[PDB]
RNA sequence: UCUGUUCUCAGUUCGGAUCGCAGUCUGCAACUCGACUGCGUGAAGCUGGAAUCGCUAGUAAUCGCGGAUCAGCAUGCCGCG
RNA sequence: GGGGCGGUCGCCUCCUAAAAGGUAACGGAGGCGCCCAAAGGUUCCCUCAGAAUGGUUGGAAAUCAUUCGCAGAGUGUAAAG
RNA sequence: UGGUGGCGAUAGCGAAGAGGUCACACCCGUUCCCAUACCGAACACGGAAGUUAAGCUCUUCAGCGCCGAUGGUAGUCGGGGGUUUCCCCCUGUGAGAGUAGGACGCCGCCAA
RNA sequence: GGUCCGGUAGUUCAGUUGGUUAGAAUGCCUGCCUGUCACGCAGGAGGUCGCGGGUUCGAGUCCCGUCCGGACCGCCA
């Protein structure tokens, strides 16, 4: 199954993104290097 | 090894030569007695030169790839030749001569 | 024989495909390259009219070497295709590799063009 | 009695008829050829009454040839229903015969009984019909 | 090497003549000899496989590549992504040292032999051998060996019909 | 080619029971081949010296 | 059986079946259809389900040796230790 | 094509569809309520399915080598483009 | 003769035949740049032993493929009839599978 | 006429869902047991899945149609 997420970082609390994935194949809480508007700039986003 | 076949490396010389299909106990002992190996001896230890001198002898009499072939062809000539004893082969009943009734069971 | 396809034969077919993305326009002209065995060519292309503007090549009728299809060759004539550039300055052009790929003495050839002042 | 062994669907449209045979308009593989003057349909059932007329009659004489196939299904409602909801079963195979057609020619047999015979399996189509001859 | 020089030296004129071809470098050569290896794996034992490609790697003179089978198949319950078999590919003065070895020693190391396959050609130059086992140089940790599965052998040339590459194979060395 | 992967070879001398040298290179560094394509029967041209081979259907009642 | 040498637990030097080759004997005669022998070969079998048999000491268990049948034909039978 | 019962109710592909688009019927055929951290983005490089012939374990097909081969093969999935 | 563009293959596929001092291409060997999910054929690398065999470039051809109006027809816009699921007459309009034949290349710009 | 079920060893039922294995009693066969038979005790073979077509690396077990039977409905004037 696919279950949707929410994008957090730990540069700055405050984060945005959604996406998909599915447990399966990715257990593991995912990370992506995402641009942040509130930081102004690219910084390494986990999940919640 | 010794003619297109291996040998157990850790077994006296009489013995362990007769693995070859085409000689048994005695053409073993008669063979390395002509040789002169002493009769007893892993084939581990020994030397080139008594090697090479026992290879020459047993290539000069046939051995099996040669007595295999042989064999067959001998077994084909009594099966076309139409014998009674080629039919028996050929159904695979006992060809020596015996009472089939009974036993008959080392072949089929 | 074993089908053994023509080296300029399959060069050609890559050669195709980057030439589908690009073309040398006006005041924005195309390089380009032929990294023959025994020569190295260089011409200066405007897709539109269809016509070159200059070039360049190992066997040009001075500054010879006798590498002549070496990378030494291939940094000489580029400087040089940058003059010939210059006379009737471009300034500027879209580089093209002629379906090689971009380690060799097509690199000398480029690095020649750039610090001759060929601003891709 | 000529199944079509297989069809990509087994139900189509009827279609319309107009104009003229497409193509085998005139004899190619017999002496003499029976041909159609109007358009119409023709079903399995017509085929090989036709063709036992025209066979058993001829008996040894020679072979008979069939310029026709019944690719076309036609459907038909169960008896004793209401109209509509939903297209009914198929139950019948048929053949579209514009003008012009020939649908069958003769071979390795003598003008006469030729003639005869084709005007005897005639009366089993429904169809008004015109004996043909190769040029 | 020492064949290669031979080559040269002397069986490109003979068959040169042999044959009076206009251009001497049209003459028939061989241009690769590649090795195939298959393992009834499916998998049946995944050992298997990963046993066959360091035995050959020590038959040839450097390491295979796995094969990737191309389509699953269910007669062998053979699931498209479990590798089968393994290839390596031999040129240039490696092939004259394989070719060697086999001439000179292997082919006559056959538990028995006689004349090489008749007709085993293509019928453009390419011929094949089945060889039932691994014993191709007499130096092989042989006692190791348990499936003695042996190899299939390929040489390619570049000989446009099957007589010239016939005739050719004969003082290459091959008998038949 | 890839430094490491492939096995170590290099020049490898053959020697055989007949005493026929040959200029091979191996990932071993010498070979002792009991039989050799100089001395095997079938590859000695045919059959030339290494042989035992007589064959014959015979009817002999005559002693 | 006793003594001594080798073998070192395996389908093995156990087992010897069945096979091709070459012989010996008898008998007019050994293919159906003898026995024996020299080679080559070497099979199944690694203690046998449910069940079942003989045996009260020179017995059972083993080991051989003769003998009637008779040219040859014995793992049978009779008898002996 | 009276109700009841049966069937259907949203979305996507094609035909019906009358060479723009649109166009119904309880008309004719299928599918969707997902999946993919790569099956995305980009740079770089190629080329198919099937067939014939040789090749063992291995045949009709496993894995190899040659030749033919404009697309028959693929394109996550259902049709069309 | 090489390079590189536009044009519908009228340019292709085949069958034959010519060339190479120069140009090109095969070739020579991986020493270091780079690479072979195995490899110097391929990638690149640095030469120049010999070869026009192939590629490439030229001469020839209608076997295949390709292009192709003329008059016919079938269809059909718009009118008019008929015994009208379908036929026929008039103003046009105009199918394609068939032949008349065209073609086994035409235009460039930089280096000979 | 419609809707729904099913169809497997010689007989009766699991599996039929688990797409990647065909099973359990009875029957039958051999042997033992008994004076013989029957019980009983050892062992053993079988179907390759109603029929046809299709998806899939793979159909018994997924989707279609055909045959077979069985359950339900077939009502208002």
């Amino acid at each position: 199954m696919r279950v949707n997420i929410t994008l957090a970082c730990t540069e700055c609390g405050e984060r945005n993104y959604i996406s998909k994935k599915n447990k399966r194949n990715n257990p593991d809480r995912v990370e992506f290097k995402k641009y942040c508007p509130r930081d102004k700039k690219s910084t390494l986003h986990r999940e919640t | 090894r010794i003619a297109g076949v291996d040998i157990p490396r850790d077994k006296r010389v009489v013995i362990s030569l007769t693995y070859i299909f085409g000689i048994g106990r005695t053409t073993a002992q008669q063979v390395l007695k002509e040789a002169g190996v002493s009769e007893d001896t892993r084939v581990r230890d020994l030397t080139e030169e008594e090697l090479g001198k026992i290879r020459d002898i047993i290539d000069k009499l046939k051995v099996e790839g040669d007595l295999r072939r042989e064999v067959s062809l001998n077994i084909k000539r009594l099966i076309e030749i139409g014998s009674y004893r080629g039919i028996r082969h050929r159904r695979g009943l006992p060809v020596r001569g015996q009472n089939s009734k009974n036993n008959a069971r080392t072949r089929k | 024989m074993i089908t053994k396809t023509s080296k300029n034969a399959a060069r050609l077919k890559r050669h195709a495909r980057v030439r589908a993305k690009l073309s040398g326009t006006a005041e924005r002209p195309r390089l380009n390259v032929f990294r023959s065995n025994k020569h190295i060519y260089a011409q200066i292309i405007d897709d539109v009219n269809g016509v070159t503007l200059a070039s360049a090549s190992t066997l040009d009728k001075d500054l010879n070497v006798e590498s002549t299809g070496d990378t030494s060759a291939a940094t000489k004539v580029g400087e040089l295709v940058a003059k010939r550039a210059a006379e009737k300055g471009i300034s500027d052009v879209v580089f093209d590799r002629g379906g090689y790929l971009y380690h060799g003495r097509v690199k000398a050839l480029a690095d020649a063009a750039r610090e001759a002042g060929l601003k891709f | 009695m000529l199944l079509p062994k297989r069809v990509k669907y087994r139900r189509e449209h009827r279609g319309k008829m107009r104009g003229r045979a497409k193509g085998g308009t005139e004899v190619h593989f017999g002496e003499f050829g029976i041909q159609a003057l109007e358009a119409s349909w023709i079903t399995n059932r017509q085929i090989e009454a036709a063709r036992i007329a025209m066979t058993r009659y001829m008996k040894r004489g020679g072979k008979v040839w069939i310029k026709i196939f019944p690719s076309k299904p036609y459907t038909a409602k169960p008896l004793e229903v209401r109209m509509g909801s939903g297209k009914g079963a198929p139950e019948g195979w048929v053949a579209v015969v514009k003008p012009g057609k020939v649908l069958f020619e003769i071979s390795g047999v003598s003008e006469e009984v030729a003639r005869e015979a084709l005007r005897l399996a005639s009366h089993k189509l429904p169809i008004k019909t015109k004996f043909v001859k190769r040029e | 090497n020492r064949l290669k020089e031979k080559y040269n030296k002397e069986i490109a004129p003979a068959l040169m003549t042999k044959f009076n071809y206009d251009s001497v470098m049209q003459v028939p050569k061989i241009e690769k000899i590649v090795i195939n290896m298959g393992v009834g794996d499916a998998v049946q034992n995944a050992k298997a496989i990963d046993s066959a490609v360091e035995e050959l790697t020590f038959i040839a003179g450097q390491k295979p590549v796995v094969t990737r089978a191309k389509k699953s198949i269910a007669g062998f319950r053979l699931r498209e992504g479990m590798p089968i078999g393994a290839k390596v590919t031999l040129r240039g003065e490696r092939m004259y040292d394989f070719l060697d070895k086999l001439i000179s020693v292997s082919l006559p190391r056959v538990r028995d032999f006689r004349g090489v396959s008749k007709k085993s050609f293509d019928g453009r130059g390419n011929y094949t051998l089945g060889i039932k086992e691994q014993l191709i140089f007499p130096e092989i940790d042989y006692d190791k060996v348990t499936k003695v599965r042996g190899m299939d052998i390929v040489i390619v040339t570049t000989a446009n019909t099957d007589e010239e590459a016939r005739e050719l194979l004969t003082q290459v060395g091959m008998p038949f | 080619m890839k430094a490491g992967i492939h096995p170590n070879f290099k020049k490898a001398t053959v020697k055989c029971a007949c005493g026929n040298e040959f200029e091979t290179g191996s990932v071993k560094e010498e070979v002792r081949v009991e039989i050799c394509s100089e001395c095997h029967p079938f590859y000695t041209g045919r059959q030339k010296f290494a042989s035992a081979d007589g064959r014959v259907d015979r009817f002999n009642k005559k002693y």
